[PDB]
């Protein structure tokens, strides 16, 4: 997740932990799509309910935007108001060359193509036939 | 159970725990063999034995009960009135 | 909530125990939405399910409810008829 | 008990709890040694004391009582007047 | 308590538990302080609140009363009307 | 300007701390915020 969205967290990160009751926030999370069976049942391990929430604070400090938002609703959704206030302004924005073409193809497979080329179709379609 | 079945029931995951009756339940459950009477009551004390939580470890480990689990569970839904929740979870299977 | 109205809390623990009536209480907790319904549950199946096991889970619990849960809590006992109990709470916050 | 009666007790589950009478089938197990007296207490107590909530734990307890329990429960049944609900078991076995 | 009075209960157990009135029995134990209030209460609710039960319970927690919570307990028995346990019990101390 | 941010994420190492004495030349560093 964005810097500003994770520093918020490990400000805020003690608070969380002292409140947070992780059976009413997990469900939200898996049900977004968020957190995992896996992760869940690693944090259902911890003996204490401070235990529990410091576990599932440093598995949602690992995730992406989305995720962060997931929590915090479900934070929200779930009454705690004061700890909500405290994320609040660490919310991150959410949600042919195309996605994919610079998704999958910077992954070095491809250096990027000049400042300048005239566009030759003719042969990259042969290529693309073969 | 399949892939998208799992997925299935992870995505209802806050409908199923909000909304499942579970103590008229049990009948139906034996009757189409999908669960051993041990297991349910093992199900029945999970966490604080609230109706929730029964429903929970309920539905967690409904996704270990076989290839026909998720259908099978849909009809005792069906068996015991639970009409609306079986018509969620059939449309999404569908879907 | 703050730690003044948190040791507040322990202070008045064996009082707390002792006297809160808890099945005319859920009404105004919720009202002042305090608990969630199902918090509200799993206070009820605390420990043997006694008034005593319920009433400490309940205080215990509040802890976590808020920077107001205190105050709106000892509204809650005003609203129930629990004034005696209100009583004692609020000459220490102000003490 | 054998797998097969445990089985018929539980298919016929429905029609035990919704027609079994209770108050008068006592000493008919207490004379077929079927259950201790104390045991029939802690029967007639089961959950809300209810016909329904009796004759369920009767039957639940039943399939713990030996290898012999279903056909002398049947007995039991003919002996107090509930022909017909013997008559339903009977021909499941046989069947 | 000694372990000759601990054996002593327990070596009575089925007696104890299958004539011991309880009803009548609390007022006695408070007055030789063998039971806090709350603690009655308890007993009072253990396991399905039968006089068996009870009496189970009370037996069990006798136990931790005190060196000298056996003797009090057959006092209490004298007073409540119940010298046929109390008999059976002191013949046994004695012996 | 400087604000919680500013200290926050740029004390990475990212940045050596401006000198004590500077002038402010706004001119350019608006032009390289644009580029």
């Amino acid at each position: 997740m964005d810097a500003k969205a994770r520093n918020c967290l490990l400000q805020h990160r003690e608070a969380l932990e002292k409140d947070i009751k992780t059976s009413y926030i997990m469900d939200h999370m898996i049900s977004d799509g968020f957190l995992t069976i896996s992760e869940e049942e690693k944090v259902r391990n911890e003996p204490t309910q401070q235990q529990r929430a410091a576990m599932l604070i440093k598995m949602i400090l690992k995730k992406d935007n989305d995720s962060y938002v997931s929590f915090y609703n479900a934070l929200l959704h779930e009454g705690y108001k004061d700890l909500a206030a405290l994320l609040h302004d660490g919310i991150p924005v959410v949600s042919g060359i195309t996605s994919y073409v610079r998704t999958v193809l910077c992954e070095g497979g491809v250096p990027q193509r000049p400042v300048v080329f005239v566009t030759r179709k003719k042969l990259v379609n042969a290529i693309q036939q073969k | 159970m399949d892939e998208a079945d799992r997925r299935l029931l992870r995505r209802c995951r806050l409908r199923l725990v909000e909304e499942l009756q579970v103590d008229q339940l049990w009948d139906a459950l034996l009757s189409r063999e999908l669960f051993r009477p041990h297991m349910i009551e093992d199900i029945q004390r999970a966490g604080s034995g609230s109706r929730r939580d029964q429903a929970r470890q309920l539905i967690i480990d409904l996704e270990t009960r076989g290839s026909q689990a998720l259908p099978l569970f849909i009809s005792c839904l069906e068996d015991t009135g639970q009409d609306m929740l079986a018509s969620f979870l059939r449309t999404n299977r569908q879907a």
